[PDB]
């Protein structure tokens, strides 16, 4: 399992986020995106819908 | 940040380079790349090398790279200047997307234009109303500019 | 030093080179290996078409770099 945002692995012991669509990212990674957009970087499903 | 991500992308391009395209730093400034796109096949661009500039913004991958052709091209979605009307480079940018995926989708654009949302209306009318004129001109432009 | 030349076919041909080798030389090695006339070889690396005069090193081609060969059909 690789974070698609930073391209670094999702290691045990990191602050990670699973979106409703079931896609994993480092929190710090995706939070920057979810700032400017409410959509999953991978599948584009809106995280509120 | 941007730089790490750009380096990872570049390292991944070296490990597993795509055919049909090439990309990397113009010099040592990692935020300015060039890429080539081979004109997609089953399409009027075949045989042409198309040169692009890629400018990665400081907060990439959260903002899309500025990607422009420097090879002149006949396409409904590329003007002279080589600006590209492709969704993923504006509203449909995602930080999950890489420069190689961008490059693919630009090749994808070259195969299947979006004349309905055209950067160059002239060429869109022709793409739809008269395809073989479109191909003829694109092929001609290819041979003049991309070969 | 070993480098890779990817053709449009997808075929990856391997070349023994030195950073100091001219693109001229590499094209000559490609001819030697795969029979292609150097005048119908365009080499690309990292978005740059490789000029004959210049060298592998001053295009920053390193061990296991992959060049792209496109043919001009002139
Ligand atoms: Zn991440
Ligand atoms: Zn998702």
């Amino acid at each position: 399992e690789k974070c698609t945002i930073c391209l670094s692995m999702l290691e045990d012991g990191e602050d990670v986020r699973r979106l409703p669509c079931a896609h994993l990212f480092h929190q710090l990674c995706v939070d920057q995106w979810l700032a400017m957009s409410k959509k999953c970087p991978i599948c584009r499903v809106d995280i509120e819908t | 940040m941007a730089l790490k991500r750009i380096h990872k992308e570049l390292n991944d391009l070296a490990r597993d380079p795509p055919a049909q395209s090439s990309a990397g730093p113009v010099g040592d400034d990692m935020f300015h790349w060039q890429a080539t796109i081979m004109g997609p096949n089953d399409s009027p661009y075949q045989g042409g090398v198309f040169f692009l500039t890629i400018h990665f913004p400081t907060d990439y991958p959260f903002k899309p790279p500025k990607v422009a052709f420097t090879t002149r091209i006949y396409h409904p979605n590329i003007n002279s200047n080589g600006s590209i009307k492709l969704d993923i480079l504006r509203s449909q940018w995602s930080p999950a997307l890489t420069i190689s995926k961008v490059l693919l989708s630009i090749s994808s654009l070259l195969s299947d234009p979006n004349p309905d949302d055209p950067l160059v209306p002239e060429i869109a009318r022709i793409y739809k109303t008269d395809r073989e004129k479109y191909n003829r001109i694109a092929r001609e432009w290819t041979q003049k500019y991309a070969m | 030093m070993q480098i890779f030349v990817k053709t449009l076919t997808g075929k990856t041909i391997t070349l023994e080179v030195e950073p100091s080798d001219t693109i001229e030389n590499v094209k000559a090695k490609i001819q030697d290996k795969e029979g292609i006339p150097p005048d119908q070889q365009r080499l690309i690396f990292a978005g740059k078409q490789l000029e004959d005069g210049r060298t592998l090193s001053d295009y920053n081609i390193q061990k296991e770099s992959t060049l792209h060969l496109v043919l001009r059909l002139r």
